[PDB]
């Protein structure tokens, strides 16, 4: 049972309000998705490395941010390297009981508005029946969580990672 | 190792 | 991106006022996006987050409000792999060899014909991190036969980093937010700006995650290639990794393994203010300097500022001095919302006199062997205000030219440690060819662009919502911009669009502050809440923003119920 | 590039009519200009050189009319060296070390922050052409201990291509055209079709300079990097350059050594028509196929044609068997002026109501597990009259959609030969799920670009000028227009703008014929004379263009002195 | 012995050069091709003569789209001093019937007057008419031009590739 | 030699 009072104030600002950590995760989640889903959608194809699969491997990311714009098949192969199981499992394994619930809940409030966008409305007319807009697990979340915490190191080099080979 | 082939890359986060 | 921290004796009030002013992406899954977080005696925090990020990086909660600039710090270093003779794949340390544990993967790729196929291939990992591929930097640093190179991010093993944001958001003062930062070090790649309720002193700091070199270490450990590339990445460890004594050290207070110490990261606190543009550590404050920290921090005063940078700190002294033409002489939550946003130019106010004395008598030229009537470009950029405001008229026409001028003896008064905010200037008069080679230059792009030399700011620089431009104000770092709207588009290709992906620009902004009723907040999301054209919260922020109207963002539960567009819902789900 | 060359018999008349239409640049030094040139009893010609180019390329005389579209050909070729061991800059040759030659070669650099410095380096020929770094390519193929590339173009040596032009430019019948063009085999990379007055038959050929190789040499000389590497240059000769037996051979009617010889190189004389889309010599001629020749110069009957292609011989067909919706049955000039802008979709004329019985019925769909709306994209296409014209609805649509679907298994009737241009057919009945895949795509796309689904084309297609957005129409060559207007631009960005820099497009336009009192010659040059956005002669052209009326360009004095825009005047200076 | 050419203008602008000689004949050629697209052909111009990165940067990619796709600057500029060498102009040139010569001499000398005329004035071109890269040029430079046009077909489209070709 | 890492360049002229 996750549980969340949205709360919408002028120019659309949210202000959740829940009782326990992982219902602020649900609230949280299913705004930021009912707000920017296929920015958001695009971006889990990012931190999975699922991006050739939907959009080509030789097609650049859509978007700028803190890895650039390399081409998805590089992306992809930096993100599974880099954000391993291993790295994510090494990531979960240090946090604290109530931050693993509140991803648990943004996860599946982030899932929430999928099932709602894939069911109708006219919001996000640019993806709303695109493949890769799709659940994604808490895990995902805490890839793309991993992911921000390398913009200083890694992010700048994902091409050159996806692309050391021996002679 | 030649200075002249160095390409420098960006290293300012978000520029 | 700015802040500025300033501190009970600059406010003249009980409390501090806090400017965060990220400059971010406006699209894409970093960009930032704003909401409230209200949970039953763990939290109340509003601020801003990337998307599909849970806890708030940037903002305030009842009794801290705090920032981030991104840091001068590396957060990385190079490991010079010397290789196994035969076995290209392992690397010697200390005289025996070490496999490089492999991973084969496999990425399924869509094909420009429909079909889906797999690509796959093995890459590869050290102790230091993945292996990577630097004959982009130069042709000699390719892997080869005999040599290979790893890199390492100490925030590879970096987990503390969303538990220090949670822990902000619930932070119950700015001494609490001092400890959770000092505790925790893990600050990825960001400076800090705090102020609390009733603490006079506002806190800088760059304390986080950040490698950890010894001088000794760098004298003994930069190889031949590390001595090479070294300058085109200043304050990186480029170490050999073959020796055992090179890998980072470890402090008695060091959080981390391969970080540096808690007390050896520097951190500052005034009364004042605290700012901090994109520099170094150093000048925090201005009348206060730092000094004497790990040379991976970033100049302490060896380098000239930006011109962003020295337009910050000269914002901040001329407030507080109380001749920047705005009203008495402290930092008030309603003075600071004016100042960050009066768009002032650093190198106009600064360098343009000289430049239009120099260069436009005569104004008729010879430029490259051609006539050049140059009359009007010198009269509409003397009659300019040298601010990038909506009806600043010329504004863009300086921003063709000074982004061109060459800047190799340009200043003739070099930089000086004592004078670091006018230091270097001077504008060198034999530099009057190129300038007027910068200045011809500029005449034709803004000729080409189809707008006037003295067009006003607001119809070159725009945000398109709805089918309507909003003229916007605002300009890029290198013309010495505090205030930052700065476009990727061509001045050609329809002006300053700001509806494309631009540079890093004013995106989540905030002035808070802490009057005796209880934490007061001032906002702006610039591209606004919404990345769908069709949701009313695409384009009615930016219009805000247009308009230079702060938006009062409600905090208590009175004034989240209070509000005039108030509208609440319900979401329930099993698990 | 499309051109047609029709017969006396196809037109009824006693001349021929020529259509010639490259698909080329609209912005940079490879962009034609219309020009004639009248050198006093020696030549008086007109039609269009690239920026450069002191003689007319593609145009007409009083004698002839010629068009060129890019060859199948291949033109180069790679050579394998085997390198001597420590040396390598040296290759061996049947067992001899031979020195590759070096040049040692300085260029300035103008550094971002002003100055200007040296760069050097050594780069080297051998006998066969400029080395060539093939990592790119593969990594696998680096200039290594054993392994070196070169590259062989035939045009390298071929310094006979501006005398062929100038020859034609003079030429005083089909015949002596036909003369010049065996005479000098020059051609570098095109097919030529010429028109000639009082000649029955239209001209084509493949005749020009081709690299010369026997399917002998082809699987002998082919190197295991030549195999491993052949299907990403179809057709390219990777020969290894260690044995002179692998040469290229030289033909007893050679013109160039290590070129194709006259007698075996493909061409044709119709007096009903000839014409080319880009496909090879084959189907020069729909009823009368070209076999036998090379096969450097591209498939003969085993290959599919493009969809323009098929678009292009529909055309022709139809017109001569008066079955096109024009008047009459014969291809005069005023009714190829219409034909050729007509902008007929093949795809949706053979497909589109297949696709649609197939994935509209119903028309609210699940696709991807979400709810998609396809009434109105549905009924759209239903409506639209399967045209890329100003006032056509839906046509945008179409593009979006039709580039989307998979080709894997799309179609149930393959290639036949015998039916070239109704071959591959048949919407495979299983491909449903693909076809609403891709459907539900393309109105997302148009959905967020803006444009309603049925936007007439002219909104959504255009050049501007004078601030003013000119509509178009045509389309790209994927889709199976032949009429070609291509933009670069995404729909999203702002529609399929025309502004920028195109994708090869309609650029000089003629239709040249020869009546009784000389010959007359409607044109367009598409994006305008000059690219100077000041210039009167920047966008009136274009403005021509998008309402459809081809410039009777002046040919004789009096119809250039009689002229409403005539102006003169005379340049002079010593030599 | 002058250089003497009449240039009639119709519609669209459509330039119709009248001349009595060959070489008067490129020299009204080259100059209405100056006159209507100057900027974009002196651009060329650094292209074709592998001048490029001392104007433009090194860094920076080919302005304009062509026949040689948008390589870097510098790998364009080795490119062309590499294959369209002096000797490989010289050779060109060699080839050449007496008359083309002379139209290629005057084409470079009709270009040239409009550079001088551009250069002393006027509203046209201002988008690069005070650049330095605006410069008189060679009958060299135009048969530079004419052999870049040939390569279209093999060497242009491997050009970064050329032009970084070298040993371990 | 790897066939999967191989890229195809520009080859129709124009």
């Amino acid at each position: 049972t996750y549980s969340a009072e949205i709360r919408r104030t002028t120019m659309g600002v949210p202000h959740i309000k829940a009782g326990n950590w992982g219902s602020a995760g649900y609230g949280f989640g299913y705004v930021q998705a009912q707000d920017n889903l296929c920015t958001m959608a695009d971006s889990f194809l990012t931190y999975r490395g699922e991006r050739s699969r939907h959009l080509g491997g030789s097609a650049q990311l859509v978007y700028n941010s803190t890895l650039g714009r390399p081409r998805n098949i590089d992306s992809d192969f930096f993100h599974r390297h880099v954000i391993s199981d291993e790295a994510v499992d090494r990531t979960m394994a240090a946090q604290p009981a109530k931050l693993l619930q509140m991803v648990e809940g943004f996860a599946a409030g982030y899932n929430r508005y999928v099932r709602e966008a894939k069911a109708g409305g006219s919001a996000h007319a640019a993806c709303r029946s695109e493949a890769w807009v799709q659940p994604i697990t808490a895990r995902d979340v805490w890839r793309r969580i991993y992911a921000a915490n390398l913009a200083g190191g890694y992010s700048n080099f994902a091409e050159a990672i996806a692309n050391a080979q021996p002679p | 190792f030649e200075p002249g082939r160095t390409r420098a890359p960006s290293l300012q986060v978000g520029g | 991106s700015n802040m500025y921290g300033f501190g009970t004796a600059a406010t003249g009030e009980g409390s501090g006022v806090l400017f965060g002013n990220p400059h971010w992406y406006w699209k894409g899954p970093d960009r930032f996006y704003q909401a409230q977080l209200t949970i039953d005696g763990e939290a109340n925090v509003s601020g801003v987050s990337f998307l599909g990020l849970p806890v708030i990086q940037i903002g305030f909660n009842d009794s801290v409000a705090w920032s981030h600039t991104v840091s001068t710090a590396r957060r990385f270093g190079f490991f010079q792999l010397s290789l196994v003779q035969g076995e290209p794949t392992s690397y010697l340390r200390d005289g025996v060899p070490v496999k490089m544990k492999p991973a084969t993967i496999t990425v399924p790729s869509r094909n420009a014909d429909g079909s889906v196929s797999d690509v796959t291939r093995t890459l590869y990992h050290s102790e230091f991190g993945p292996l990577v591929n630097l004959a982009g930097l130069n042709p000699a640093l390719a892997w080869s036969q005999g040599t290979a190179f790893a890199i390492r991010d100490i925030n590879g093993e970096n987990f503390r980093t969303l538990r220090t944001w949670m822990r902000w958001n619930q932070a119950k003062s700015l001494d609490e937010f001092i400890a959770i930062q000092k505790e925790e070090a893990s600050i990825p790649w960001v400076n800090t700006v705090a102020v609390g309720r009733g603490s006079a002193k506002a806190w800088y700091a760059d304390i986080g995650a950040v490698p950890n070199v010894s001088p000794a270490q760098t004298a003994a450990c930069t190889t031949p290639f590390g001595m090479a590339v070294g300058q085109a990445l200043p304050n990186v460890p480029f170490f050999d990794g073959s020796r055992s004594e090179c890998d980072w050290l470890t402090d008695a207070d060091s959080v981390q393994k391969g970080a540096v110490g808690v007390s050896r990261m520097p951190s500052l606190q005034r009364d004042d203010y605290v700012g901090n543009m994109n520099d170094s550590y150093w000048l925090a404050n201005v009348h206060a300097p730092l000094t004497g920290y790990p040379a991976i921090f970033g100049p302490a005063g060896t380098s000239a500022q930006t011109l962003r940078t020295r337009m910050g700190h000269t914002m901040a002294l001329e407030r507080l001095a109380g001749t920047d033409g705005y009203a008495g002489n402290k930092a008030t939550s309603a003075v600071v919302r004016e100042m960050v946003l009066g768009s002032r130019v650093f190198s106009a106010e600064r360098f343009k006199d000289e430049v239009l004395d120099l260069i436009c008598t005569p104004a008729q030229w010879t430029v490259n062997g051609a006539a050049v009537d140059a009359a009007q470009a010198c009269a509409v950029l003397a009659a300019w205000d040298n601010r990038g405001r909506k009806d600043s008229r010329g504004s863009h026409l300086w921003d063709e030219f000074w982004s061109r001028v060459p800047t190799a003896s340009l200043f003739t008064v070099p930089f000086s440690a004592a004078d670091p905010l006018n230091t270097p200037r001077g504008i060198n008069a034999a530099a009057a060819d190129a300038l007027r080679q910068a200045m011809a230059t500029a005449i034709a792009r803004v000729g080409q662009s189809g707008y006037a030399l003295d067009a006003p700011r607001g119809e070159v620089l725009y945000a398109t919502r709805g089918g309507t431009r909003l003229p916007l104000y605002g300009g890029c770092g290198a013309m010495g911009y505090f205030t930052i709207t700065c476009s990727e588009n061509d001045i050609t290709q329809g002006g300053y669009s700001m509806d494309g992906q631009p540079n890093a620009s004013n995106s989540y902004m905030q002035v808070v502050s802490f009057p005796a009723s209880g934490v007061q907040a001032h906002t702006f999301l610039t591209f606004s809440l919404s990345d769908d054209p069709a949701s009313p919260h695409h384009g009615d922020y930016t219009k805000a923003y247009s308009a230079g109207q702060w938006l009062r963002v409600p905090f208590t539960e009175a004034e989240i119920t209070g509000n005039a567009d108030y509208r609440t819902a319900t979401v329930k789900e099993l698990e």
